[PDB]
DNA sequence: ATGCACAGGATGTATATATCTGACACGTGCCTGGAGACTAGGGAGTAATCCCCTTGGCGGTTAAAACG
DNA sequence: GTTTTAACCGCCAAGGGGATTACTCCCTAGTCTCCAGGCACGTGTCAGATATATACATCCTGTGCAT
């Protein structure tokens, strides 16, 4: 009889959105975002030294771009009647933005 | 006589000085009116003060009594002028405003 | 060296509004870097002003117009309106 | 001779008061019992104007339309072919 | 070598969560790292070109921020 | 003895295939030089115009109308519709950022 | 000058979205138009006569207009330079 | 009085690549706006360029990368070869 | 047996309180950048001219708008 | 598909202000001299971080009432 206890489907993403939407700090690694901006930094030139400083702004930009994002995101599935985001939603949110 | 600046010559908390220097150094134009630095310290004085005073508001309601860029965040996305003006402008360490869709709400 | 910034200025202006208030030193950089940002916008928007109307001066007009292009409504009405009154008064004095 | 004092609507009240979704039913049959001795048939009508709010009485969009000479005006006047 | 994959999907969900989004599909998570390579490598090729117009060999925070200015993205507190 | 009506839509098409290859204003200039006007007004009175000017004004949104047309039939074809509806604009504009 | 924003007629919105590549019309669609279109137009003369005035003038130029569109970040090519 | 503008030089490029090709006033006028703005780029980005780097003049390095900065790809190579051409051509002679 | 309405255990969140620290605020020397004084000459303000360009109106056609 | 209107064209006319030119003048760039406002630096607290130990507030499933 005895059963263990687990909340519903999106009872945690709620929860979640919330503790996301009130705190500021970063969100990614910092190793493996500094290791991908090193890396990228090679086909423009080698042997690049990086103040720590700008590898922080890179951080801060590219995450405040990307929640941005996936904010319209957001609401692109909305108008769809839909609660979950599929890449065409990126797409058409990107398209709209005039990225595309 | 006693030097005195210009800023108390206009009730200013902005150096007129610097302002006017900055102004002649920033290859804006030949000649400078004299009467612009007071102008330009004066404006920027005003909407420093407003933020301040938006920031200072919630750092309170934080119950904090120093303000961080998160009450800075705040107080910009708040107000609907303030956040007009710095629409394309991205602040370290804001944070956004807490939002949730209503349809994701549970019902 | 040594490198000047607004610090003062806005921590006086800080203590006016809020005489009790303490800041950080993130929020006061990312003052300097607001208040640097508005006036290169100002400064650029009054010098193409001056330059689209031949004129080698730029004067407190330039600067009460590109106030008013610049900023929203009651922001920009309120500006000229410390403007107006800062000019009239360093003048007086 | 203002009521100076929380005033709702008959609907407003009705619905802020005896808002008993479960029970609902049971003062309607209650209602319904009470006027058996006499009017069972018009026991819900009875009971269901006390759930709506005051209204200006209006004909129900059938008397007019058999006399094609008429129209409503602006403010639910009565309007016919000398108008102008 | 493969930093894309150092974006893992517990940061790509995360960065959703703060963007207000409640359900994922499983195929956003490489559109995401697609996207974000794109943007960095328009910021990084800026801030490389300022770089090495200075003359210089470490890139500096000011570089960067430079480079998102001229983007149409004003970034606050490094200077 | 027949209509010979055209099904709906392909009309549509044809006048669509029709307008994106001209160039010429769609807008009747008396009405837009009269609203403009109208407009102005609210601004400073007596003001005079040069007719370049109210061109101008012809062409630049005109062809932001048509910018903000394209983004919203976009957006009502991701919600899998045909039909145009305002929360599709809404939602478009938004995106821009003009929201 | 009262009620011009419905001198937009209908099928000139329709034309607008026909360009637009747009096939079926809702019918609310056209006082939206209107609301979007009138707000634009005076964001975009508001600029223009603040830029008139400074000049201390009396007509409006269409390069004043070009002024105000490129400060807007709608940049017209054609009408002056 | 006299206004200047691009046009016989356009004119002049026209016939070198289309010979056998005319053109409007009104495509004229839209080339001449096009050129005007091109040179403001630059000519802003580069201004930057040299503020940021506490210098003095504008030479022919920070043309280059404002035209890098400011090019995309192919465009941007292709300029800065041609750019760096008549460099060579016009010291050479 | 079905829709509603409580009871309650689980659980994660918010409060209360104690401690420690480094981050902010404050005190000090100095020096260089702003202030005060003086000049000249040119950019800007002012006055007179004109004529072009802006506005305004009136009549006729009809394409386009309106309507069902 | 049928009916209505006002956009548009042409044609004309009057005048307002924007461009132009000449003259003047006072305001700002330029120069020198002087001094204190701001900045780099050093100390000292206390706001907030941090840790722990309790009230809450929901979530959620298991009860009944009865239709
Ligand atoms: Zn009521």
């Amino acid at each position: 009889v005895k059963k263990p206890h687990r909340y519903r489907p999106g009872t945690v993403a709620l929860r979640e959105i919330r503790r996301y939407q009130k705190s500021t700090e970063l969100l990614i690694r910092k190793l493996p975002f500094q290791r991908l901006v090193r890396e990228i930094a090679q086909d423009f030139k080698t042997d690049l030294r990086f103040q720590s400083s700008a590898v922080m702004a890179l951080q801060e930009a590219s995450e405040a771009y990307l929640v941005a994002l996936f904010e319209d995101t957001n609401l692109c599935a909305i108008h769809a009647k839909r609660v979950t985001i599929m890449p065409k939603d990126i797409q058409l949110a990107r398209r709209i933005r005039g990225e595309r | 006589a006693k030097a005195k600046t210009r800023s108390s010559r206009a009730g200013l908390q902005f150096p007129v000085g610097r302002v006017h220097r900055l102004l002649r150094k920033g290859n804006y134009a030949e000649r400078v009116g004299a009467g612009a630095p007071v102008y330009l310290a004066a404006v920027l004085e005003y909407l420093t003060a407003e933020i301040l005073e938006l920031a200072g508001n919630a750092a309170r309601d934080n119950k904090k009594t120093r303000i961080i860029p998160r009450h800075l965040q705040l107080a910009v996305r708040n107000d609907e002028e303030l956040n007009k003006l710095l629409g394309r402008v991205t602040i370290a360490q804001g944070g956004v405003l807490p939002n949730i869709q209503s349809v994701l709400l549970p019902k | 060296t040594r490198k000047e910034s607004y610090a003062i200025y806005v921590y006086k202006v800080l203590k006016q509004v809020h005489p009790d208030t303490g800041i950080s030193s993130k929020a006061m950089s990312i003052m300097n870097s607001f208040v640097n940002d508005v006036f290169e916008r100002i400064a650029g928007e009054a010098s193409r002003l001056a330059h689209y109307n031949k004129r080698s001066t730029i004067t407190s007009r330039e600067i009460q117009t590109a106030v008013r292009l610049l900023l929203p409504g009651e922001l920009a009405k309120h500006a000229v309106s410390e403007g107006t009154k800062a000019v009239t008064k360093y003048t007086s004095a | 001779n203002l009521p100076k004092g929380d005033w709702h609507c008959n609907e407003c009240k009705f619905k802020i008061f005896i808002n008993n979704s479960m029970a609902t039913l049971k003062k309607i049959e209650s209602n319904f019992i009470k006027q058996n001795n006499n009017v069972k048939i018009f026991a819900k009508l009875l009971f269901n104007i006390d759930s709506h709010n005051p209204k200006q009485f209006q004909l129900p969009n059938y008397i007019k339309e058999t006399f094609p000479a008429v129209k409503t005006g602006s403010r639910g006047q009565y309007s016919d072919e000398n108008d102008k | 070598r493969d930093n894309i994959q150092g974006i893992t999907k517990p940061a790509i969900r995360r960065l959703a969560r703060r963007g207000g989004v409640k359900r994922i599909s499983g195929l956003i998570y490489e559109e995401t790292r697609g996207v974000l390579k794109v943007f960095l490598e328009n910021v990084i090729r800026d801030a490389v070109t300022y770089t090495e117009h200075a003359k210089r060999k470490t890139v500096t925070a000011m570089d960067v921020v430079y480079a998102l200015k001229r983007q149409g993205r004003t970034l606050y507190g490094f200077g």
